[PDB]
């Protein structure tokens, strides 16, 4: 089922389409809006469009659902309260 | 060991999660032996017909993947057909709704994970997990038609860390849903 979820990856991107102006690259991050394939052709219009980047990352810009990353950042959260109170 | 709270290496005999305390293991040990005490005593009274038609949890045998094989293989002796000769069919109802046929088994305890299954269909879910409330495994003879573009196979772990396979099933997606978006979003069936 790996082999299964890396094929499905690699040819939802590696195709024709991916050089057309609509691609998606991510669908419905936050539900209503979805990443662009960039419209450049040089690599200095792809590294700008990395950059332009929201920093509001999601587990659905991976194509996991959105919740998988909530209990991870609850224990973090108790884990950063845990190292103050240990230098206090 | 017990005053550490580290489960003993001596009890250790069925796959475990990794991080299962004592108290945890004994009260999954205790639920375990509950459910073998009720197949020996339908096995005992009564002999193999009742153990064709009782309900059984996955999670609770030491080795759930042979039970599948047993079910495959109990199926095929009483139609005299080969074990890849037969298909896995998955129809999940209510406990109280729910008949057993011949090549019918009920099995309770599967839990459907980032999905919701309704009238035998699989939409996709914001819930971490989802109870089945019985699924029944159908063994019928392959027609070898591959899927109906609306089918994904989901893989079935013993336990959430997903480390062992115990079998696949397949399942018909609601709507005009992506399978793919299944694969994407990790969805999957546990036995505990």
């Amino acid at each position: 089922f790996d082999q299964r979820l890396l094929n499905t990856f690699l040819e939802r991107l590696f195709t024709t389409r991916s050089f057309d102006s609509e691609f998606k690259l991510a669908c419905k991050v936050d539900g209503h809006k979805d990443i662009q394939m960039p419209d450049g052709i040089r690599r200095e219009e792809f590294v700008q469009w990395v950059e332009l980047l929201p920093d509001t990352q999601t587990p659905s810009w991976l194509g996991l659902p959105n919740n998988a990353e909530r209990v991870l950042l609850t224990t973090q959260g108790v884990d950063m309260i845990s190292k103050m109170l240990k230098m206090q | 060991e017990l005053v550490k709270g580290i489960l003993p290496r001596s009890w250790s005999h069925y796959t475990v999660p990794a991080g299962m305390t004592v108290i945890q293991w004994v009260s999954d040990f205790s639920e375990r032996i509950k459910q073998l005490q009720n197949i020996s005593l339908a096995a005992a009274s009564g002999g193999a017909k009742e153990l064709k038609n009782i309900h059984v949890c996955l999670g609770g045998l030491f080795v759930p993947e042979a039970y599948i094989t047993a079910t495959r293989q109990y199926v095929a002796q009483a139609n005299s057909w080969s074990l890849e000769e037969l298909c896995l069919e998955v129809n999940v109802t209510t406990s109280q709704g729910a008949t057993l046929d011949a090549c019918s088994f009920g099995v309770t305890g599967l839990k459907l994970q980032g999905a919701t299954c309704n009238n035998n269909k699989l939409s996709l879910s914001n819930a971490i997990s989802t109870a089945l409330p019985l699924t029944q495994l159908r063994w019928v003879k392959q027609t070898n038609t591959e899927k109906k573009a609306s089918v994904v196979t989901l893989p079935v772990y013993l336990n959430f860390t997903r480390a062992d396979l115990i079998f696949t099933v397949d399942f018909e997606i609601a709507t005009k849903e992506d399978p793919r978006s299944f694969y994407e979003r990790g969805v999957a069936v546990l036995c505990t």
